[PDB]
C-alpha cells in the first residue's frame, strides 16, 4: 500500500513529462501536415489553430499508451539504479508488487484512453468534418497553382504552363497520351487556367478562351474548337469513422468492423504494454539505458506496426480484422506471461 | 544479458524493419464552342457552333446546346444551314437534332430551301438527313408535309414517305 | 540460526572466478569476507545473497535447500543485504520507509507494524526524522535509517557490501558501534569490504579467498599470522 | 600530428561505422518495398537485391550529414567518457587543438561525399533504374513506351516510343508562333541525331499548313531536318527525372531549361544542395564538436545519441520543408538549398561562444 | 618549483562550499590536501587543478598567477594532473601515449622527444610492455604509464586526484614508492585522498580542510597531535 503508492507517484512524474514532450512533438508533426495542406490552398490561419488543437485525441490514441510506457521504462530504470527495487527484493517484496503498480496505472491510462476512443475522437472528428464541409470554395480558390510543366501518371495527361500569377496561368498547354486506335493526342491551348479541387472530391481543372487541337493518324483531317469556357476533371484530411461504439457494434460493415477493434485494441494496448515493460526495465551500466530500452520499444513498435497494418487491410476487405488483431494481442499476451513468469519459483525449477 | 540479447535486438530490428518495408456528373463541360471539320484530304467538311456543350467520356456522349451547323461543298461554299436547340452527337459520327430542327439552304442554287421539323438524324459523314416524325420541305414552289423523311444534303436530295400533301402558290410547279 | 555454502563454483564465459567455496556462517558473531581484488569475494557474495544465479554449490540455511529460490524468497526465508550505494528511498518519509518493509510481513497485525517502526526508530535515534523525505539525511542518519528498515523485515542473517564506503573515522566508529549493536542483537552480521584494517579491528573470523580458493580461516590474531596471507594479500608491514 | 591523428582515427572509423549502420537499415527497407513489386517481368530477389544495392550510393549520399553528426557526437563521447580530453588539457594539448584535429578529419570526408555524388551515386541510381525497368519491361526506353510530350520554345513535341537512345518513332511536331494561333504539324517516323551537324534527321515526314483556313494544304516529303535544343542527354533526363543525377548533368539539365522555357527552380535548388552536401557534412560534425565542448559535456550515450538522432531528424525536416518553401515567395533556390546547412551552423557557432 | 593557492573560494547556487582555503606546496615535498567528506578538499584541489573556476583567491608557480588559466594553459605552466580514473589513451600505444603529450611541447627537437620517451620507458620498469595499445595492461602497468605520460609534458607540480582508490594492500607499497621517487626527483606532489592513514604517513606535510574555510597545516605527528582534527576529522584516539 505504501511502496505502491510510491511506485505510482514516480511514474506519474515521468508518465506526465514524457506525455508533454511526446505532445510537443506530435504537435510539431500535426503543424508540419496543416501548414502543408494548408499553403496547397485549402485552409487560412483562422482554421490553423482550430485544426491544431483538435486533432489531439489522434495523437493521444498513440501517445497514452506510449507515455505510460516510456513512463514505466525511465521509472523503473531510474529506481533499479538507485538500488532501491533492489532492496525491495532485499526484504522479501517480489516482481508482484511492481506488476500490480502496473495495472493500475494501465487501469488509469486506459480509463482515460477508452474515453478518449468512446466520445472525444468521434466528437472531434464530427467537428472537422463539419468545420471543413463549410468553407470550400475558398480552399479551392487559395489554389497555389505553381505546376508549371507537369505530366505524369496522373490521369496520363501533360499540363505546361509558362507563368503564374498566382492561382492563376499563362499560355496553358494541355495534352493526351492515349493514342486510342491509331489517332492524334488530344491537344488543348488557351491562355488563362485555373486549378480547383475538393469541390465533391475529384479534381477540376477549368480553361478560358482556349483552342482544341484533335484529328487521326497524319490524314488532313482535323478537328478545331474555339473553346469559350473549359471545365475537365484531369484526376486529404477528411473525416470517414467518426461513428459511436453503438454504431460500430450494429454496422458490422468492413470498414466498421475494421475501426471497432482498432479502438477496442488500443484501449487494451494501454494494459498490454505495461504487462510486458514490468520484467523489461532492467538497464546495464554497460548499455545504459535508452540501449537497455530498445528491445521493449521495439515490441511496442511492432505491435503498432501490426495494428495500423491489419486496420488499413481490413478496412479494404483483405483480412478479417477480428482474427488477426486478436491473434497478435494474444500472442504478446503469452510474451508477457513468459518473460514474467520466467524469473520466479516455479519457471525457474521449470 | 548481453550475450543472447544480441540476437534479440538483431531478429526483432529485423522484424521491425521488415514491418516498415511491407506496411509503406460530367467529365467535360463547355459553352460555345466552334468546332471546324475539315475533309480527310484538307479542304473543309462543315462548321459546327454550339453555345453549350457537355460531353461524358465514360459513354463518349456530347450534347450541344443550341447547335448550328453550316455545311459547305467540295469546293468550299456554304450549302446548308441546320439550326436546332438541342444535339446529341455519339461515337459513330451520327448526329441527332432535337427540337426546332430548320435546315435552311444558304446557296441559293438548291431546289429545296428550307425544311422543318422536331427530330433529325444526319450521318456527317455521308451528309444524310433522316427524320421519322413529320417534317415539312419547303421548296421553291411547293411546300410537303410528310410522316418520315430521308435525304442528303451532298446530293441536295429529299423526300417524303408515309402521309404526304403537296401545295404550289398561285398555278402548280411545272413537273 | 546457521547458514551454508558447500562446494560453491561460478565462472564467466570461460575464465573460472570461484572455485569450491565453502562458506558457514553461525548466529551472534562477525564474519568478514576479504581478498585481493578479482579473487572471488564479491562474486560468492552476491552468489550467496541470490543476486547471481549460481553454477554449481549447494547454500542451506537449517537444512532448507535455499539454493534456487528467488532473492525475494531468500529474504522471506532470513536473509537481509545492504548495498554499497544509497538504497534509502527519497521521496518517502523515514516513517513511510519503515511501514512500507512492515506491512509486506503477514506475521504482524496493523497495529504491531506501527509498534515496530516507533520501536525501531527510537532504538536508532530517529525519532526526530519521522517526516523527514530520505533525500534530506546525513549519512550516518541514511545509514541508519537503512539498517532499521532492514531489520523491520526481521532477517537471521545480514548481509553488508562495503559499509566502510569512502568514510572519515569520525563516522567509522559509528559503523563500528552499529554492527557491535547488530552482533549483541543475536544477528550474524557478514562484512564484504576493502577497509581491512577496521574490518579485521571489529570482525572476529576472517574468510580469505584467492583466484576463487578459500586461503585460510580463524581469528584476525591468527590471520595477520599466517605467512601465506602475508604473501599473496595484505603485506609483511600490515598492523591496526 | 599524433593527437590530431588519434583523434581523427576514432572519428572517422565511428562516423563509418554509424553510416553502414544507416545505409542497411535504409536498404533492407527499400529491399523489401522493391521485393513487394516483384510480380511482373522476370524480377526476382536477386534483381530486387542488385536494384538496392545499386542505390546503395543515393543513401549514403542522403544519410551522410545525419551519420556525420551521429558519429563525431559517439567518437568524441568515447573520447570524454573515457576521460581523455581532459588528459589531452591535462597535457596542454588545448581544445582549439581538438576542434582543429575534428577538422582536419572533416576534409577527406568531404572528398569522398563530392566524388559519390558526381560519379558514383548518380551512375548507380540511374544504372538500378535502368536494370529494374529492363527486367520488367524489356528497357527504360520501352517503359516510357507511353507517348510523351516535351517543349521547345513555342513548339511542342510527342513522342509515341524510344528505340534506343538515338532512335525515335512516332514523332509530331506541334510549332506554334508568338500567338499560339499560327501552327504547323510536322509529323515524322523515324528519327537519327548526328553530333557532326548537331541536328536531328527525319525520315518519312508530311507537314500541314494552318496558316489558310477552309484548306489544309498537305506536303509529304521523304527526309526532312530537325533543329531542336533537345539531346539524348535531355530525353534520358526527361525520361528519369527523379532530381537525382550528376551535378553535371544537372548543370546541362538547368541550361537546358532555361533555354526551352520552363521553371529550373526546382532543379537549381537540388543543384545547390546536391553541392552543399559536404558542407553540411562539415556543419555537422561541427555541431557535434559544440556539443562534446558545450551543452553535452558530462551525459552518457544514451542523451548524445538520442539527442544526435533528433537533430538529424530535424535537419532532415528543414531540408525536406524549405525545398518547396523558396516558391512561396519566389526567393532564389540556392538561399532554399542552404537555409539547412546554415541554420545548423549558426546554432553550433552559437554553442561554441555560450553568450 | 612553488605552487600556493591563496584564499581559495567557490559557491554554487547561493550555497557556500569552500571561501577562504590556502594551501601551499614546494618542491621536493609531498603536501596532503585531507578533510572530512564534503568539507571541500576536491573541490580546492580541483580549482588549484584548473578545471573548477574560482570565485575568489590565486593560484601562482614562481611568481605567476594561473587562477585565470584553464587546465591546458596551466598545464603548459608544469602542471601535470593526475586523476583517479582510468585516463590512459586506449587503442593508443605506450609510445604514442608518450609521444602525443610530446610534440604539443615545443622545448624539444623531432628526436630529443623519442629520446626522452625511451628514458621515461626504463625509468618506468614499463620497457616490457611497449607495443601493448592502452587497452590491454593491468593494473599496475597502466598507472606506471600514466605516471610517465604525464611527467612527459615536463611538470613542475604533479597533483594526484585520489590515488589510493581502491588498492589491495600489496600494491600500496608499490604506490609509495612512485610517490617517494617523484619526491626524490625534484617534484612537488599534491595528494587529495579519503584513505587518511596511509596518505598522512607519506605526506610531509598536510592541510585539513573542514566546512572550506579553515585548515591545520603540519607534519604527520603535529596533525595527529592536535584535537581539533582529533574530534571533527579522527574521533577519540586514532591508531596509525
Ligand atoms: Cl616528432
Amino acid at each position: 500500500m505504501i511502496i505502491i503508492r510510491y511506485l505510482v507517484r514516480e511514474t506519474l512524474k515521468s508518465q506526465l513529462a514524457i506525455l508533454f514532450i511526446l505532445l510537443l512533438i506530435f504537435f510539431c508533426q500535426k503543424l508540419v501536415k496543416i501548414l502543408g495542406a494548408a499553403v496547397d490552398g485549402e485552409i487560412p490561419t483562422n482554421l490553423v489553430l482550430s485544426l491544431l488543437g483538435l486533432g489531439i485525441p489522434e495523437m493521444a490514441q498513440l501517445i497514452l499508451p506510449l507515455s505510460l510506457f516510456l513512463g514505466l521504462l525511465m521509472t523503473l530504470g531510474k529506481l533499479y539504479t538507485e538500488s532501491e527495487i533492489t532492496v525491495m527484493h532485499a526484504c522479501g517484496l517480489s516482481k508482484a508488487v511492481l506488476v500490480k503498480a502496473a495495472m493500475i496505472l494501465a487501469l488509469f491510462t486506459g480509463i482515460v484512453a477508452a474515453v478518449n476512443v468512446m466520445w472525444a475522437g468521434p466528437m472531434s472528428s464530427r467537428h472537422q468534418d463539419e468545420v471543413l464541409a463549410e468553407a470550400k470554395a475558398n480552399p479551392g480558390m487559395a489554389a497555389l497553382a505553381q505546376g508549371q510543366f507537369q505530366q505524369a501518371t496522373d490521369g496520363n495527361s501533360v499540363l505546361f504552363i509558362e507563368s503564374v500569377d498566382g492561382s492563376k496561368f499563362n499560355d496553358v498547354f494541355l495534352a493526351q497520351l492515349r493514342t486510342k486506335g491509331n489517332a492524334r493526342p488530344s491537344v488543348v491551348v488557351a491562355d488563362s487556367g485555373q486549378l480547383a479541387q475538393r469541390k465533391d472530391g475529384s479534381q477540376v481543372v477549368t480553361l478560358n478562351k482556349g483552342t482544341r487541337f484533335e484529328g487521326t493518324a497524319m490524314l488532313r483531317d482535323f478537328r478545331i474548337t474555339d473553346f469559350q469556357n473549359y471545365q475537365a476533371i484531369i484526376g486529404d484530411p477528411t473525416d470517414t469513422e467518426q461513428m459511436d461504439m453503438r454504431t460500430l457494434w450494429n454496422t458490422d460493415t468492413d470498414r466498421a468492423r475494421a475501426e471497432f477493434h482498432w479502438r477496442i485494441t488500443l484501449v487494451f494496448t494501454v494494459f498490454m504494454m505495461a504487462l510486458i515493460v514490468v520484467p523489461l526495465s532492467v538497464v546495464n551500466p554497460r548499455q545504459g539505458r535508452v540501449l537497455s530500452m530498445l528491445p521493449a520499444m521495439l515490441l511496442y513498435l511492432i505491435y503498432f506496426l501490426l495494428q495500423t497494418s491489419i486496420r488499413s487491410n481490413g478496412a479494404k476487405g483483405k483480412l478479417d480484422p477480428m482474427v488477426w488483431t486478436w491473434f497478435v494481442n494474444s500472442l504478446y499476451i503469452l510474451l508477457a506471461l513468459g518473460l514474467n513468469l520466467w524469473d520466479t519459483v516455479p519457471v525457474r525449477r521449470i | 544479458m548481453s550475450k543472447t540479447r544480441r540476437w534479440v535486438i538483431i531478429l526483432l530490428s529485423l522484424v521491425a524493419l521488415i514491418l516498415i518495408g511491407v506496411n509503406l456528373d460530367p467529365t467535360y463541360k463547355s459553352d460555345h464552342s466552334d468546332t471546324v471539320v475539315y475533309s480527310p484530304e484538307g479542304a473543309l467538311n462543315y462548321r459546327l457552333i454550339a453555345q453549350h456543350v457537355e460531353y461524358f467520356s465514360d459513354d463518349g456522349i456530347s450534347w450541344f446546346t443550341q447547335p448550328v451547323m453550316t455545311t459547305f461543298d467540295k469546293d468550299k461554299v456554304p450549302t446548308w444551314s441546320i439550326k436546332s436547340d438541342r444535339a446529341k452527337l455519339t461515337n459513330d459520327r451520327m448526329l441527332y437534332l432535337y427540337g426546332h430542327v430548320e435546315v435552311n439552304a444558304l446557296t441559293a442554287d438548291s431546289q429545296l430551301r428550307k425544311i422543318t421539323t422536331d427530330n433529325a438524324q444526319i450521318n456527317l459523314v455521308t451528309q444524310d438527313v433522316t427524320s421519322q416524325d413529320l417534317v415539312t420541305l419547303y421548296g421553291t414552289t411547293f411546300n410537303s408535309s410528310g410522316l418520315r423523311m430521308r435525304g442528303n444534303l451532298r446530293s441536295k436530295n429529299a423526300e417524303l414517305i408515309e402521309k404526304v400533301r403537296t401545295s404550289y402558290e398561285i398555278q402548280n410547279k411545272q413537273t | 540460526a546457521t547458514l551454508t555454502a558447500k562446494n560453491l563454483a561460478k565462472a564467466y564465459k570461460g575464465r573460472r572466478v570461484v572455485e569450491d567455496v565453502s562458506l558457514t556462517v553461525n548466529s551472534g558473531e562477525i564474519v568478514g569476507l576479504l581478498g585481493p581484488n578479482g579473487a572471488g569475494k564479491t562474486t560468492t557474495f552476491y552468489m550467496v545473497v541470490g543476486i547471481v544465479p549460481r553454477d554449481a554449490g549447494n547454500i542451506i540455511i537449517d537444512d532448507e535447500d535455499i539454493s534456487l529460490l528467488p532473492l525475494h524468497a531468500r529474504a522471506r526465508r532470513g536473509i537481509g543485504y545492504l548495498p554499497q550505494e544509497a538504497s534509502i528511498f527519497r521521496r518517502l518519509s523515514v516513517f513511510d520507509n519503515l511501514m512500507a518493509v512492515l506491512q509486506i510481513r503477514d506475521d504482524l497485525t496493523s497495529e504491531q507494524r506501527q509498534d515496530r517502526a516507533n520501536e525501531l526508530m527510537e532504538e536508532f535515534h530517529i525519532e526526530h526524522l519521522r517526516d523527514s523525505l530520505g533525500q534530506a539525511l546525513s549519512g550516518g542518519e541514511r545509514r541508519r535509517v537503512e539498517i532499521a528498515r532492514a531489520l523491520a523485515a526481521n532477517p537471521k542473517f545480514i548481509l553488508l557490501d562495503e559499509p566502510f564506503a569512502g568514510v572519515d573515522p569520525i563516522s567509522v566508529i559509528d559503523i563500528k558501534r552499529i554492527i557491535e549493536h547488530l552482533r549483541d542483537s543475536g544477528l550474524g552480521v557478514l562484512i564484504t569490504d576493502h577497509n581491512v584494517r577496521e574490518t579485521l579491528a571489529v570482525c572476529e573470523r576472517a574468510y580469505i579467498v584467492s583466484q576463487g580458493n578459500l586461503i585460510a580461516h580463524g581469528t584476525p590474531q591468527q590471520i595477520l599470522e599466517d605467512d601465506h596471507v602475508k604473501r599473496v594479500y595484505l603485506g609483511e608491514d600490515f598492523r591496526l | 600530428g599524433v593527437l590530431d591523428r588519434y583523434i581523427g582515427k576514432t572519428i572517422f572509423t565511428t562516423i563509418m561505422m554509424t553510416l553502414f549502420m544507416l545505409v542497411s537499415l535504409s536498404g533492407i527497407i527499400k529491399f523489401v518495398d522493391q521485393l513487394k513489386k516483384a510480380g511482373q517481368g522476370s524480377y526476382d530477389a536477386l534483381g530486387a537485391g542488385m536494384y538496392t544495392l545499386l542505390s546503395v550510393p543515393k543513401d549514403v549520399q542522403i544519410f551522410f550529414p545525419m551519420a556525420a553528426l551521429l558519429g563525431a557526437l559517439l567518437g568524441l563521447g568515447m573520447l570524454a567518457q573515457r576521460s581523455e580530453l581532459v588528459v589531452m588539457q591535462a597535457s596542454g594539448f588545448t581544445r582549439l587543438q581538438v576542434a582543429l584535429s575534428v577538422m582536419k578529419t572533416a576534409i577527406p570526408l568531404v572528398l569522398l561525399t563530392m566524388a559519390i555524388g558526381e560519379w558514383v551515386a548518380p551512375q548507380g541510381e540511374q544504372m538500378a533504374r535502368n536494370y529494374r525497368a529492363q527486367a520488367m519491361y524489356g528497357g527504360s526506353l520501352l517503359s516510357t513506351q507511353q507517348g510523351l510530350w516535351a517543349k521547345d520554345g513555342q513548339n511542342f513535341v510527342y513522342i509515341e516510343r524510344v528505340k534506343g537512345d538515338d532512335e525515335l518513332g512516332g514523332v509530331s511536331i506541334y510549332a506554334f508562333n508568338d500567338e499560339r494561333r499560327l501552327q504547323s504539324v510536322r509529323h515524322a517516323s523515324s528519327a537519327k541525331f548526328d553530333p557532326e551537324h548537331k541536328q536531328w534527321r527525319l525520315s518519312q515526314v508530311d507537314e500541314s499548313d494552318l496558316t489558310n483556313p477552309k484548306q489544309i494544304t498537305g506536303s509529304q516529303t521523304v527526309s526532312g531536318t530537325w533543329k531542336t535544343n533537345l539531346t539524348p542527354d535531355k530525353l534520358g533526363v526527361v525520361a528519369l527525372d527523379p532530381d537525382a543525377l550528376s551535378i553535371s548533368g544537372l548543370h546541362n539539365y538547368v541550361k537546358y531549361l532555361k533555354s526551352s522555357g520552363q521553371d529550373a527552380g526546382r532543379y537549381q535548388l537540388n543543384m545547390w544542395s546536391k553541392i552543399f552536401q559536404p558542407m553540411s557534412v562539415a556543419v555537422m560534425m561541427l555541431m557535434a564538436l559544440s556539443f562534446i565542448f558545450g551543452p553535452l559535456r558530462s551525459v552518457p550515450m544514451g542523451v548524445r545519441v538520442v539527442t544526435g538522432i533528433s537533430f538529424g531528424f530535424v535537419f532532415y525536416v528543414l531540408d525536406q520543408i524549405f525545398g518547396p518553401l523558396t516558391l512561396v515567395y519566389g526567393i532564389p533556390p540556392i538561399i532554399g538549398a542552404l537555409l539547412p546547412s546554415a541554420s545548423f551552423l549558426l546554432i553550433s557557432l552559437w554553442l561554441l561562444l555560450k553568450r
